[PDB]
């Protein structure tokens, strides 16, 4: 078949820049009836369905952004965001259909933005998952950047190790943050045998740790 | 080929 | 408006076939060629073929004949991918999107359908409020959430006051835990002020379970 490769894997920019990014074929993509090469692109949010950006490497689909322009012929094409907005953070895909139709591995658009300090909540377990024997209780950190963040989970100030999980979101389309849920599971029996659950988080944002905790039972 | 597979089928 | 309605999430064991729809509307299905892609992390896509919804043939790729069979009811303007011979290298995101002709782009994807080729069987979640309280507050707004406990396979979908909270929601990715049971969270941050007098429900769907539970979520 005819190989797409995508250049560079991933970059990241602040809103207002412009950014380029490259898909080249292994082979020429112009179907000669109508002189056309059928390369597509494709915009791919977070949690969303592809969206067709570009056909014939060069046509704007209607409805898109004039700040999106597909350029290129014979094996190099090229996908050009003039002025990078917030919510243009995306997976964006080539696609030759001149052939068994091959797709580029993808180029992830990522946005920069000043630093933020998360927001921190802590959870305890509800009552109702008490009453089956297990105590999962919930660090959140919300809406901060740069997406490094560390948690310590702390009970009655005794490090924890080997009993916790955590996530973070996909980037904000809006205002460019990231979130983080971390998760620590006890059994019952050894939940209730501690009074300060606590949760410690580092983060770019912040100078110290920042420390929220519950007493348990309170 | 498979070019003109997908020629003759979106005829 | 275009729509195409794909069915739902299903986990299916090693060997097994499955079938999939995709229902067009907001336009006549006969005029537009009907692609099935597959998606199966997010850096990747792979095509598996074209039908005519018109006539009712296709094209497949050589990766996927005899593995794919497409076909239409154009009765109900639904369009269907089956699968045979399932392996765990099956498992991916299914896409339908439509073609005008053989020179247009993909201009219109359905929302994907989710298969898991699993030998593990399905499990429900439990669903836990994560309550907001004092130690949950962060000047005048309060953080409230449910947590969708120790459920197989992906994916749950929740949704807050039957979709008419979306602002300030963060759904999480779920992890994996050591038993092979996926968690997730999910969560907003909403006005402390207000506490008392609105109603937080999350909802939370798990397909492959039947599990549709409706949790609220109150000040501890």
């Amino acid at each position: 078949n005819i190989m797409m490769t995508q250049s560079p894997s991933s970059l990241a920019v602040s809103a207002g820049e412009k950014v380029t990014m490259s898909c080249k074929s292994s082979q020429s993509v112009l179907h000669s009836s109508d002189q056309k090469n059928y390369l597509a692109w494709y915009q791919q949010k977070p949690g969303q369905s592809p969206k067709l950006l570009i056909y014939w490497a060069s046509t704007r689909e209607s409805g898109v952004p004039d700040r999106f322009t597909g350029s290129g012929s014979g094996t190099d094409f090229t996908l050009t965001i003039s002025s990078v907005q917030a919510e243009d953070l995306a997976v964006y895909f080539c696609h030759q259909y001149l052939s068994s139709y091959t797709f580029g591995g993808g180029t992830k658009l990522e946005i920069k933005r000043t630093v933020a300090a998360p927001s921190v909540f802590i959870f305890p377990p509800s009552d109702e998952q008490l009453k089956s024997g297990t105590a999962s209780v919930v660090c959140l950190l919300n809406n901060f950047y740069p997406r490094e963040a560390k948690v310590q989970w702390k009970v009655d100030n005794a490090l924890q190790s080997g009993n916790s999980q955590e996530s973070v979101t996909e980037q904000d389309s809006k205002d460019s943050t990231y979130s983080l849920s971390s998760t620590l599971t006890l059994s019952k029996a050894d939940y209730e045998k501690h009074k300060v659950y606590a949760c410690e988080v580092t983060h770019q944002g912040l100078s110290s740790p920042v420390t929220k905790s519950f007493n348990r039972g309170e | 080929d498979f070019q003109d597979e997908l020629d003759e089928f979106f005829k | 408006e275009v729509q195409l309605q794909q069915s739902g999430p299903v986990l299916v064991k090693p060997g097994a076939s499955v079938r999939m729809s995709c229902k067009a509307s907001g336009y006549t299905i006969t005029d537009y060629y009907l692609n099935w892609v597959k998606q199966s992390h997010g850096k990747s896509l792979e095509w598996l073929g074209v039908l005519n919804p018109y006539s009712g043939g296709s094209l497949y790729s050589q990766t996927f004949k005899g593995k794919a069979t497409l076909t239409v009811d154009r009765s109900s303007s639904t369009a269907y991918l089956e699968l045979n011979s399932l392996t765990s290298e099956d498992s991916a995101v299914y896409y339908c999107a439509r073609q005008l002709g053989r020179g247009n782009g993909l201009d219109y994807w359905g929302q994907g359908t989710s298969v898991t080729v699993s030998s593990v069987s399905t499990k429900g979640p439990s669903v836990f409020p994560l309550a907001p309280s004092s130690k949950s507050t962060s000047g005048g707004t309060a953080a409230l959430g449910c947590l969708v406990k120790d459920y197989f396979p992906e994916p749950v979908t929740v949704s807050w006051n039957s979709g008419a909270l979306t602002s300030g929601v963060h759904t999480f990715p779920a992890v994996l835990q050591s038993s092979g049971l996926y968690s997730l969270s999910s969560v907003v941050t909403v006005p402390s002020s207000s506490l008392g007098t609105q109603t937080y429900i999350c909802n939370v769907n798990h397909k492959p379970s039947n599990t549709k539970v409706d949790k609220r979520v109150e000040p501890k």
